[PDB]
């Protein structure tokens, strides 16, 4: 079991920023990366930004420079933190845990997501 | 045209100061709080909506009576704005503008104007996204076209041909084709066909 | 008011039939229409069919045919009966009471839906 | 070696004590039923997470513990697992769209992700069949043949731009060809347009 919980999203002018946090609990111990994605109606869930149990940090193309993603292992919680917003990162950003099972597969819990709103 | 500005108001100070800006007199069973804001100048068939809206969120209902009597029975301040359509019917939007509240969850309000224009009620970043899809669409619909005529190639087959991998359609009376755009699309279709030519 | 129920829904076989329900109750003399709508994971949601208070039908291209919305207002219910089913089909389908107010404009209720599955 | 299951209302503790003898663990022990059959065989990895997919929708968890034991704690509609392989693309690329999936599911439906590519399905089986229609579409759009076109005149990376604009096509500057990828029926139409910018 993971349980995650979202903060941070609002309403927010072209250029601005805003600082998305995730706190995990549950069996810490079997996360083995973290991830941010986002939705917008009619449109495909897709990948933000990703930081492993190691560290690596991995992110998309339109957001590589503008956004962050960080840790804090004491909090055992994740951020994201946004600068530069631009009208097309208007979503829902949900926050996703890939944990490791006792079988050896992986499995994904996450929560019920944060709204991002940019105007221009 | 009417305005809104309240901010933790009663409910009863709320009904009695729309009832008397409608000409209406109110009947009352009633407690709440009422908060919005006006982005726009309402007229009285939009004022009277909000009015309306703004109950149904606390729990009441409107009962229209006798002679002209109501019986009454950043991102998150609630707001409200009509927003006009020029190019394209306000109902063809309803599906998508449904899907929109949907992940937006519960207070917020599509109110469609037989005038063509939409009016927005609740929070500010629900509203602004609905702003933006309107906006969006509506802008779409209004692609100015093209008339393209050609000495050489054939009408007919250059459309079909170009029409399989994308509106592009044919006159083979004057052996011409009509494209539906924009400055950056139709400049790059137009090449296209010259080449083509 | 309005307030809607949604039923009807399940898994199919291509070419297998569905009979979908959906009970109005609340300001029934305010709905002056009623309409089926769908959407997929990933897409817009799109008009499917609707039938006016006078009883008028409208159908979309791709279901003109093999869909038929009908009534029954004794019950206050209206009905699509859905045949010749395509995996294309495949949708959660919300049906949708437009009413008018009592300032004369017009707003939207529909219901939580019904989900529909066709596999090949 | 492959496993099978088929319950059908199977008291929630004969359930676990038939997996653990098929799995040679103990178990340590809870109340409730279940029911669910394997559309295709397991193997032992899979059939383990099976168990605790289905332990879990109850409710419970399980410990590992000293020398091959398990400790069992507190923590259409047909229930049905499938293991989808999956031949030309990697397994989490489909991750994003098959949560999305879910979150319009409901619940007690569980996609698990092998690291040998394949994707093992646990739920109803209207959920399942959604979310194999939608691997096996991207798996199969991940293969499509592609094809190279060389140009006598024209510049490879121009067409590649002019018809990459208005619609999968791509330039080498070396040979100056395009390499189109689709279909016969779509690689036959974008074999005629390049033909007649020729
Ligand atoms: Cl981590
Ligand atoms: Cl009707």
């Amino acid at each position: 079991q993971v349980q995650l919980q979202e903060s941070g999203g609002g309403l927010v002018q072209a250029g601005g920023s805003l600082r998305l946090s995730c706190a995990a609990s549950g069996s810490i111990f079997s996360i083995n990366s973290m991830d941010w994605d986002r939705q917008a109606p009619g449109k495909q869930r897709e990948l933000v930004a990703t930081i492993t149990s190691g560290g690596s940090t991995n992110y998309a193309d339109s957001v590589k420079g503008r956004f962050t993603i960080s840790r804090d292992n004491a909090k055992n919680t994740v951020y994201l933190q946004m600068n530069s917003l631009k009208p097309e990162d208007t979503a829902v950003y949900y926050c996703n845990a890939n944990v490791k099972t006792w079988a050896g597969m992986t499995r994904d819990y996450w929560g019920q997501g944060t709204q991002v709103t940019v105007s221009s | 045209t009417f305005t809104a500005n309240f901010k933790d108001t009663d409910l009863k100070s709320f009904i009695e100061t729309v009832g008397a800006n409608l000409n209406k007199t109110i009947i009352m069973g009633v407690q709440g709080a009422v908060s919005i804001r006006t982005m726009t100048p309402l007229n009285e068939r939009q004022y009277y909506q909000l009015f309306l809206n703004l109950l149904e969120a606390q729990g009441y209902a409107v009962v229209p009576m006798e002679n002209d009597v109501l019986k009454v029975v950043a991102g998150d301040e609630m707001v409200t704005k009509v927003v006009p359509v020029r190019n394209v019917s306000v109902r063809e939007l309803a599906p998508i503008l449904r899907q929109m509240i949907d992940s937006a969850g519960s207070g917020n309000v599509v109110n469609y104007d037989p005038s063509n224009v939409i009016m927005l009620t609740g929070r500010a970043s629900v509203v602004e996204r609905l702003t933006e899809v309107i906006q969006r669409v509506d802008h779409a619909g209004n692609r100015t076209e093209e008339v393209i005529p050609l000495d050489n190639a054939s009408a007919s087959e250059i459309a079909r041909v170009l029409e399989s991998l994308t509106q592009i359609v044919a006159d083979e009376r004057t052996n011409s084709v009509i494209v539906s755009g924009d400055p950056a699309t139709r400049d790059k279709m137009r090449r296209l066909i010259r080449r083509l030519d």
